[PDB]
Parts: C-alpha cells; structure tokens; sequence
C-alpha cells in the first residue's frame, strides 16, 4: 500500500533510471554478493570474479530483461500478483528459485539505486522502494503458496 | 572473511569518518521508516527526523562498528557486552539484524558511490553479517 | 493446495490430537528453540528455563487459542486468508511481530506432531502438514503484503 | 553453543547410534517429499522410498553429523574438505540447510520422544545451524 506522495516519488525516480545499465548491475551484483545465486546463470560463462561479473554481456542482457520487469510492476502497483503471473509459474515451477533470492535481488536492487542517486535517494524514498520490492518478491513467490 | 574483506572494509570505513554518527543515524532513520516493525524496540525514543536520541543512538551503533572494524580478527569478545544486551535484555529478532545491515549499505552507498564497488558492497556485507552473528550468538 | 488423499490423512491425526497440550507444547518449544519470541510474551511472567516455560498455565491456555485457529484454518483451507484475517491485523499491525516467527512456530508445530506421532507421522504425512503450516504463516502474514 | 548444548547432542547422538544412516535418509526423503526444489541437487539419483542412492547418501550426511559431534569444539576444520564441495561444485542455496536440519529435527522427534525434550531440542537445532554456518562458508 503505497500512499499517493511516495507513489508519486517513486515515478520520478525511476524516470531517470537508465534502463540498460541499473538491471545488469543489480543482477551483476547479486552474482557477486551471494555467489550460490551463479549456479542458476552456469550458462551464461565466466564470472569468476567481480570484474567478469559486472562486465558479462548475457548479465547485462538479462538484467535489462529483470529491469524491464521491475518496470511492468511499477506501471500496475495496484495487481502486483497478476503482472508477476507468469514469472511466478517460470521461476518457481520451471526454474526452481528459492523465494528468498527475490527478497535479495530486490534489497541489492535499492542498494545500485543508493549507489547511483545518492541525496536524492533518501530515506522516506527508500521506504516506498521497499514497498515495491517487497511486493514484486512476493508476487514472484505466489505460485509457491 | 578473506585478507580482501578486510582490506576493502577498513578503507570503506575509513572514508566514513566523522561522519560515522551522522550515518548510524541515518541507516537507523532508513530501518524505523523502511521496516515499521523495528520501531517497537524504541517506544521511549522520539522517532521523528533529526531526534537527539536517534542522532545520539546513531553515534553509538557507528562507534561500536568502527570498534569492530579495528577488532575484525577477534569480534565475538570485543562485542561481548552488546552480544549479551540485545540477546538476553533487548530480545532482538535475528531478522532486524539483517534489516540494519541493508540499511546501513543503503547509507553507504549513497554516500561514498565510488568506494560502494560490488566488491567492497560484498565484503561490507560479509562483515555485517559478522557483527550481526556475534550480536544473537548468546541465545539462551 | 492439498490432494485429496492429503486432506484425509492430516484430518486423520489431527483428530487424535490432544487439543489441550499440543498447543502449548508447540507455543513453549517457540519461546525456548527461539529465545527472542519470548519479548512478546512480558506478561506470561518466569520463561527463564524449559521447565518454567512448560509449566506455565497461561503458556498452555494461550497455546490452546493457537491450536484452534490451527483447527479452524484445516476447516476453511479454501478461505485461509479470510480464516486469519482478523488475527492477521493483531498480529501484523498490533503486536509488529516479524512474519519469519509465523514459519518457525509453525514448523515446530510439526516438531511436537512428530514426537506425539512417532512412525504414524511419516514423509508424506509431514509433506502434507508443510503445505498447511506454510499456507497458515502466509495467511497470517497478509497484512505486511 | 554452550556447554550444556554439546552435553545434550552428545547423549542425543548416543540413542541414534547405529539408526544414524536409516535417520539420515529419512531427513533426506522428508526433505525431497517437503521441499521438491532440493531434488534438483540430485539429477542422476533415484530418490523414492527405499532407493540404494537416499539409503548410500544418507549415511554420508549421518557420517559428517557423527564426526562433528565428537568435534564440536572445532568444527570448521572438520568438515573443511566438505565446505569445499557444498559452496564451490554444489553451491547449494543457504536455506537447503535450514530445510534438511529441520527435517533432521523432525526424524529425531519421531524416534526419539523421551529424549527430544525443549531442551535437547533447542540444543540440536543450534549444533545443526553451526554445521549449516561451516558448510555455507567458502562462499566466493
Ligand atoms: C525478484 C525479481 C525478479 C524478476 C522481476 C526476474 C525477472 C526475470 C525475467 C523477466 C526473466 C525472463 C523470462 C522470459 O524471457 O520469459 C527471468 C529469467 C530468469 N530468472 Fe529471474 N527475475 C527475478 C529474480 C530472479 C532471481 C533472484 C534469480 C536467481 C537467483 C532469477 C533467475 C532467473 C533465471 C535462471 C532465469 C532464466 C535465465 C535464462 O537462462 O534465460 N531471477 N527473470
Ligand atoms: C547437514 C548438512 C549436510 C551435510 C552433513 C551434508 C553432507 C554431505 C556429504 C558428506 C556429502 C558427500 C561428501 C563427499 O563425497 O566428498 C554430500 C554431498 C552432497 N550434498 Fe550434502 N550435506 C548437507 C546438506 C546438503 C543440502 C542441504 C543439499 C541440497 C539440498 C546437499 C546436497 C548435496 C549434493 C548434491 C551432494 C553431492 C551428491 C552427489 O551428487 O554425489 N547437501 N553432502
Ligand atoms: C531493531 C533492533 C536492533 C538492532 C537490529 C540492533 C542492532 C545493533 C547493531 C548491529 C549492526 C549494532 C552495532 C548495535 C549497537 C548498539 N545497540 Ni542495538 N540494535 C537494536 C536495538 C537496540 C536497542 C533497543 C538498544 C537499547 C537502546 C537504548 O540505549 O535505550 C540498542 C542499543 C545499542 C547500543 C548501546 C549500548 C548500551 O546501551 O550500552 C549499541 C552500541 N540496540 N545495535
Ligand atoms: C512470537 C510471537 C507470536 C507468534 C509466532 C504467533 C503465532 C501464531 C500462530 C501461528 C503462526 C497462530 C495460529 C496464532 C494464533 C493466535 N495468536 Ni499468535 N503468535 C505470536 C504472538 C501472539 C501474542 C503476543 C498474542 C497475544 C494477543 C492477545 O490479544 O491475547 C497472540 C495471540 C494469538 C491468538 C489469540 C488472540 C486473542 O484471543 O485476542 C491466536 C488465536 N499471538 N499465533
């Protein structure tokens, strides 16, 4: 339940979120922070350290995928649970993600926005961003319930 | 916690400063608004922006942090005192811990952007998650 | 989210359950396993020790008021959002009790159906009891999503 | 771990004894029947009830338990080789451990109802957490 000035903050916030780089630096960094996270990205080849993460084409390309998806979700706040439908069905039944790995990506997700907007990203601003990342995680996790 | 870790977390510490009290207040403004739940431990505490007792709270996580960056190699005796405070008095869920952590990253990251790498954003994490395991290891 | 030979099952021991013991069992375990639980619990008085814990009255006459949501949520499985709903705003928006706990008194209520069970309470008898214990920590856990 | 913990995993060890292996494929395969994604970890095996493969496996996780018990006093040099395999080749999610200790947990309190008293529980459940702490450590 976001109310209409944080939903308002949230908007404009992501309107200056560069949509190419921020998803494949939050995938990028989830790689590197929680390393057990790569065995779900065997396919995608070296990231054997930082370095080879971050500058992985195919993390950057699927985290523009990620991204675009966190963009969906904040277009329809109001029905979360269905946006995230399929994705739920994909990640839970065909990927087999723990739940608990949505709940890092998104917190790894409001540290790269920390990390890019700084001041702006204060701390009534992160409450909203966790608002939204916490009901994208739990709308990805709904075809475990 | 490799040679690494520690080298990357007393730099990024290092760059922290003075402004240690100014940012402990600021990850705990971040938990009390992002994690309403966190706020139930402090009800004696004024919780609004810029409390003498959130600014003064702040100095003392920060302090007991740097503390614990200077005694990284033997954490669970420096911290001692807290470990039994918030375990056996405070009663402080593990997952508030946690909570903290990603709070005081969130500071980190928004203002020291060029030391916030993936690689010091982990090993920071790795320490955090240090300090929050020697705070809840006196369980009884 | 049960099969309907599940559905006997469960109903099956849960009928030999003794429906004044087994909810302050699986309250005491919570406050013992799990020591910070015991901070919304001031005025239960001495949880100091196992024992003490255990032999608490109102430990017993409370874990008795769980134990029968537990009942009435294996009557309404269908409907476990609305079962809970009300506890869910006590719970979530009284007491700010943190959801994780949900899971931890739940799957110790599976620790105490156990050791009262023995070999009647076999893998899938326990697979079965895991989809109602989660379904009733995701049903009280509502109001924070 | 306190002192009177290792005194109640070390008398709970001794009623498992030679149940150790018929113990630790039935965590497994309440694991497998609980949890499904965990059979993932496993492509090649057969994983149904009374498999030569939960049976082999089984023993092996109940070998480890065995071995840590009797060094409970140092347990990160003790399963160092097998710290290697879970987080480098295996990179098993850290939650898998709560899963399989859980069911380790739920085993013990249907075999063992005298002994899985609060307190004996509360102490397993920790010993448990730490061998989970060690085999979720290399992570890099
Ligand atoms: C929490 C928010 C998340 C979102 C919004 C998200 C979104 C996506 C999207 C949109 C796809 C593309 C699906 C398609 O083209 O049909 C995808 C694929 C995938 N996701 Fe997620 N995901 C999330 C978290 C995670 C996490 C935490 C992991 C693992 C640790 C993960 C692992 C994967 C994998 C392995 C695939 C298949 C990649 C491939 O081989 O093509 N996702 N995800
Ligand atoms: C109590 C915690 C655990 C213990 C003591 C344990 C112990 C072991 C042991 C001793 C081995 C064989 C070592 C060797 O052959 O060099 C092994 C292998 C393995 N473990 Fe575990 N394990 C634990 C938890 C887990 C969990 C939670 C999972 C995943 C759900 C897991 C998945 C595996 C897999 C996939 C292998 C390799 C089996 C194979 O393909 O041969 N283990 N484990
Ligand atoms: C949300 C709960 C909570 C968490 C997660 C938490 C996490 C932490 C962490 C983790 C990184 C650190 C370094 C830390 C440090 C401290 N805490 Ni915490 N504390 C918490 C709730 C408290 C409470 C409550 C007090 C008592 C405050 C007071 O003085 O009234 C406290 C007091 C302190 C003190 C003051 C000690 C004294 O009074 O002698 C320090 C230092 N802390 N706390
Ligand atoms: C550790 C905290 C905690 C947990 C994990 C927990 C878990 C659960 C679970 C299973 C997940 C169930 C089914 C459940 C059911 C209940 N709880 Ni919970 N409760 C908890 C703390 C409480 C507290 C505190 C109360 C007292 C409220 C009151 O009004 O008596 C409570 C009261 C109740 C009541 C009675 C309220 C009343 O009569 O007003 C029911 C029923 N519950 N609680």
């Amino acid at each position: 339940h976001l109310t209409p000035e944080e939903k308002s903050a949230v908007t404009a916030l992501w309107g200056k979120v560069n949509v190419d780089e921020v998803g494949g630096e939050a995938l990028g960094r989830l790689l590197v922070v929680y390393p057990w996270t790569q065995r779900f990205f065997e396919s995608f080849g070296d990231l054997s350290t930082p370095d080879a993460v971050m500058g992985n084409p195919k993390v950057k390309a699927h985290g523009k995928k990620v991204l675009g998806a966190f963009s969906d979700g904040l277009a329809h706040l109001d029905n979360l649970k269905g946006t995230f439908a399929t994705l739920s069905e994909l990640h839970c039944d065909k990927l087999h993600v723990d739940p608990e790995n949505f709940r890092l990506l998104g917190n790894v997700l409001v540290c790269v926005l920390a990390h890019h907007f700084g001041k702006e990203f204060t701390p009534p601003v992160q409450a909203a961003y966790q608002k939204v990342v916490a009901g994208v995680a739990n709308a990805l996790a709904h075809k475990y319930h | 916690l490799s040679p690494a870790d520690k080298t990357n977390v007393k730099a990024a510490w290092g760059k922290v400063g003075a402004h240690a009290g100014e940012y402990g207040a600021e990850a705990l403004e971040r938990m009390f608004l992002s994690f309403p739940t966190t706020k139930t431990y402090f009800p004696h505490f004024d919780l609004s922006h810029g409390s003498a007792q959130v600014k003064g709270h702040g100095k003392k996580v920060a302090d007991a942090l740097t503390n614990a960056v200077a005694h990284v190699d033997d954490m669970p005796n420096a911290l001692s005192a807290l470990s039994d405070l918030h375990a056996h008095k405070l009663r402080v869920d593990p997952v508030n811990f946690k909570l903290l952590s990603h709070c005081l990253l969130v500071t980190l990251a928004a203002h020291l952007p060029a030391e916030f790498t993936p690689a010091v954003h982990a090993s920071l994490d790795k320490f955090l998650a240090s300090v929050s395991t020697v705070l809840t290891s006196k369980y009884r």
